[PDB]
RNA sequence: GAACUGAAGAGUUUGAUCAUGGCUCAGAUUGAACGCUGGCGGCAGGCCUAACACAUGCAAGUCGAGCGGAUGAAGGGAGCUUGCUCCUGGAUUCAGCGGCGGACGGGUGAGUAAUGCCUAGGAAUCUGCCUGGUAGUGGGGGAUAACGUCCGGAAACGGGCGCUAAUACCGCAUACGUCCUGAGGGAGAAAGUGGGGGAUCUUCGGACCUCACGCUAUCAGAUGAGCCUAGGUCGGAUUAGCUAGUUGGUGGGGUAAAGGCCUACCAAGGCGACGAUCCGUAACUGGUCUGAGAGGAUGAUCAGUCACACUGGAACUGAGACACGGUCCAGACUCCUACGGGAGGCAGCAGUGGGGAAUAUUGGACAAUGGGCGAAAGCCUGAUCCAGCCAUGCCGCGUGUGUGAAGAAGGUCUUCGGAUUGUAAAGCACUUUAAGUUGGGAGGAAGGGCAGUAAGUUAAUACCUUGCUGUUUUGACGUUACCAACAGAAUAAGCACCGGCUAACUUCGUGCCAGCAGCCGCGGUAAUACGAAGGGUGCAAGCGUUAAUCGGAAUUACUGGGCGUAAAGCGCGCGUAGGUGGUUCAGCAAGUUGGAUGUGAAAUCCCCGGGCUCAACCUGGGAACUGCAUCCAAAACUACUGAGCUA
RNA sequence: UUACCACGGAGUGAUUCAUGACUGGGGUGAAGUCGUAACAAGGUAGCCGUAGGGGAACCUGCGGCUGGAUC
């Protein structure tokens, strides 16, 4: 299975998040095929919180990509 | 860390008027400003060609109170950033939060400057820099905490500020006690007893 | 559309397959001098045709023994 | 040192083993009747032999017993080789 | 717009000089260690050696909405009057059959010099779960756990005798695809479960419709894996020959797939000074250190690949393994035993013993992000998120601020006048970062349950899915970052050096002794070089020493050195491979040049910004990856081809 | 039951490491014995190759060189 999921790629208890396509077997932070975006949920001033690039992210949606809990979310949020 | 002492041997060891004291009282009738410090003030000796960079290093260093290891760091930064290796130095360390109080006369001294940042009676934009290396931008505000506003210390240095050459490059509200950091100064705007080509050829040693 | 390398024919003693040598200059990484290397390769050939001497072109193609994985395309000369 | 979860597989996959090796025997008997009378030039038991095997191979090429592709290559080889005997 | 801006030398051969030439030093750095010293915080790092052995605890479980049994409540009816017992009921949550996972995640670098890794290509393949499409899920049979009983065994457990279920197993029917085929034909599967329900029928369980989760056949995609080709990948030639399945061919077998992968036969082939084979060492790469660069050294953290799992070997199941916490056998070790036999594999996370100069807690939680299972709730997760210890490193802050001559005392030197410690202290005012106490205080949280509503679906307003509304609940860390108030300078300075290199000097004691020492060297009775004091210098919660790499070293010289005498022209010819080749015309386009395309993983280096009070740190975008492959243009030079000319 | 094959066993080599009575040279030494071989024409010019001899530096022959003094 191919999943979009967050690649936890911050900091100690400043955390930050790349949207990440890969395949469900690889680890967390690890291999991956493609990162599509980012999230950051620290955002204050200028720091976008969450960038989609939306293009990308239909393609492997429609290849059967199954975004993770919080990524479908964020997903939603993106759009909303 | 900071270095604490007396202040004169400082100047006394290179001979020139570092500003370590307030300027209530010229510094020949504080201290013997003709002898280097020690028992052996009085001899002679030319400096070999090393060591007048590394006199003219501590020179900067004492003056602005800085270790090296943020000047080596500090002079990365000025090599890494574009244009002269030379001003690219000074504006630097000119840009600390405690030497631009000291320039708006909050502190007869960067020693009573660097004291008064530190314990958060300064607030540079609305927020409180308790830290002496801040590096202010251009056209940032200074200001003194409301609670500090009527310290005697800054009282008392805003006059002394007056009677030491009026610095271009900010200006200060008395009323508020607040000033604004126009632009970095320039080469003309900073004393030219300094030699900044000595410290870019001791650091390559 | 398809990579054929050119070389001088070296070896025929065996049955439908014949080896050719492939001419390269690859600069020293230092020196910065070409120096000419050799790449003989093992060359298939369903009917015997090439003798020593030829000049042949040949492809990578399928494996078809345990050091043939190239086969001819025609001679280019052929050493009267 | 042992969880009770790998005990069950172990016990899962040796009662696997031998019901697997017995259906993979039958295949390898019911080719090897055929591959029998192919080397006897038994014509007319070839196909006898060749028709009794063809069921058996796909049934358990169908199991994932030996896979199609290898059910596939032997039906090529054999029918080839009977074919190659009626001559 | 930017991705660069970048290069120091000194001492030492001599009576003295120039050159050559080696040695030593000034620098940057480290997973560092040792000595002295020691306040805090952020970020990071932390067995480099014994791939040594491991006590103890956890690290892979989950599904009852696949199945059989047990446990059997709430709620009701009974003798007693509900103490205590008998029936209906099935809410649960459980040992075991089955499904999935366990091949991921995590650890180590032993082996491996190429079946590995890197780059660029190719085709013959397989690919669970996921997505899209297509055709189906029809009907039977025979068993076995669990369960009861018996026996054997110390245990580990094993063996009979009977019973039963499945989404367990196997037949039969069927085939949009699919497999083979003399293209005429032949062959191949499946499994049901849960919710709800308007009619119809019923054995009264249900049949039937719908929804969802499934399962089967197959195509395509994605992911992952397998395979092949060419180039590259340490030192040694005081290691020159190596290889008969060896190198090809033919037939056959074998693999998911080609192939000596295997075999039968035929031929005598195949590799190698362009370094085969052998020996020693070694995981490889992105990268890291140093350097102006070219280069040199190196392969921690993090990332990709590989190999390994106590040693050797082997297969089984499975889509995927020849499988760390799976199976079998052999071996060494440890342990239990009733002596007949059994159990184990921390190079998972803690921890222990041992080795070493040297590297940490028997911690908390699944809150977040992932992973597995599950319809969901939810469970597990030593992955992960955090916390404990260590100046181990980088960064940031503090240990006070101004005034203050009495130039106080004491110390040191003294020319005996004085100087120096020294505005330094004392004193007078002052602030109090950080630490302490108290108080307030985000965010990391996405979601779940319940109820309602709207939409989709279905014959249905029911069930289910999705979007909103209201309520209640989820933070391990943490007693949070952060913010206020109180108090008092109060809780906070040490290390190395002072002859030159190299910044910084006197006195006292010693007297070639003690000792110092990176080199020159010092010390044999007036030592700025030993030990101490004062003074100063440099650095600062750090300071020095060692160990190691690069630089300096143009001292392996491609950039960028030399060979008459300093080391260096073979004793001298000829000549093989190779290297290089006069001049003119034309062609070609390998080199060469320009452009385009694909690739050159991410992180890092660099440039411009953004967020932590700044920095370290994180991060956005760009640049770069100087390479390779293909294509398109050009023909000055080289290479090739063809034709000439005479130097 | 056969084929493959691990452990284990046998024989015979190769290589590498450590030791070994004794023996050879090399280096460093606070300096002892015997000479004085080279450096000046070093008191027989020196050196190179080779051969023989001698306690030792060395000597001698043969060829070669100047990196030899006087002239």
């Amino acid at each position: 299975m191919v999943t979009i999921r967050l690649a936890r790629g911050g900091s100690k208890k400043r955390p930050f998040y790349h949207l990440t396509v890969t395949n469900s077997r690889n680890a967390r932070d690890g291999r991956f095929v493609e990162r599509i975006g980012f999230f950051n949920p620290v955002a204050t001033g200028g720091e976008v919180r969450l960038s989609v690039d939306q293009e990308r992210a239909t393609y492997w949606l429609g290849q059967g990509a199954q975004p993770s809990e919080r990524v479908a979310q964020l997903l939603k949020d993106a759009a909303k | 860390a900071r270095y604490i002492g007396p202040k004169c041997k400082l100047s006394r060891r290179e001979g020139t008027d570092l500003f370590l004291k307030s300027g209530a009282r010229a510094l020949d009738s504080k201290c013997k400003a003709e002898n280097v410090p020690g028992q052996h003030g009085q001899r002679r000796g030319r400096l070999s060609d090393y060591g007048l960079q590394l006199r003219e290093k501590q020179k900067v260093r004492r003056i602005y109170g800085v270790l090296e290891r943020q000047f080596r760091g500090y002079y990365q930064e000025a090599s890494r950033r574009k244009g002269s290796t030379g001003e690219n130095l000074l504006q630097l360390l000119e840009c600390r939060l405690d030497n631009v109080v000291y320039r708006m006369g909050f502190g007869s001294t960067r020693s009573e400057s660097r004291q008064l940042v530190s314990h958060k009676a300064i607030t540079v934009n609305g927020q409180t820099v308790n830290i002496p290396s801040y590096q202010v931008k251009a056209g940032d505000v200074v200001a003194v905490r409301e609670k500090s506003k009527n310290q005697l210390r800054i009282a008392q240095a805003l006059e002394l500020c007056g009677q030491r050459g009026r610095v271009e490059w900010v200006e200060v509200d008395l009323d508020k006690k607040a000033g604004t950091f126009k632009s970095a100064p320039a080469r003309s705007d900073l004393s030219a007893d300094i030699n900044e080509n000595l410290i870019v050829e001791l650091y390559s040693k | 559309t398809v990579r054929t390398l050119t070389g001088r024919v070296v070896s025929d003693k065996m049955d439908k397959t014949v080896t050719v040598l492939i001419e390269r200059r690859v600069k020293h990484p230092i020196y910065g001098k070409y120096v000419k290397r050799s790449t003989k390769l093992h060359a298939h050939d369903e009917s015997n045709q090439c003798r020593i001497g030829d000049l042949v072109t040949i492809r990578e193609t399928r494996p078809l023994a345990k050091t043939k994985a190239w086969t001819l395309v025609d001679i280019v000369e052929r050493a009267v | 040192a042992n969880t009770p979860s790998a005990k069950k597989r172990a016990k899962q996959a040796e009662k696997r083993r031998s019901h697997n090796a017995s259906l993979r025997s039958m295949v390898r008997t019911y080719i090897k009747n055929v591959v029998k009378a192919i080397d006897a030039k038994d014509l007319e038991k070839a196909q006898a032999a060749f028709t009794a095997a063809v069921p058996v191979i796909d049934r358990m090429a169908d199991k994932g017993i030996i896979h199609k592709n290898k059910a596939a290559r032997h039906k090529s080889r054999l029918s080839g080789h009977i074919k190659a005997l009626s001559t």
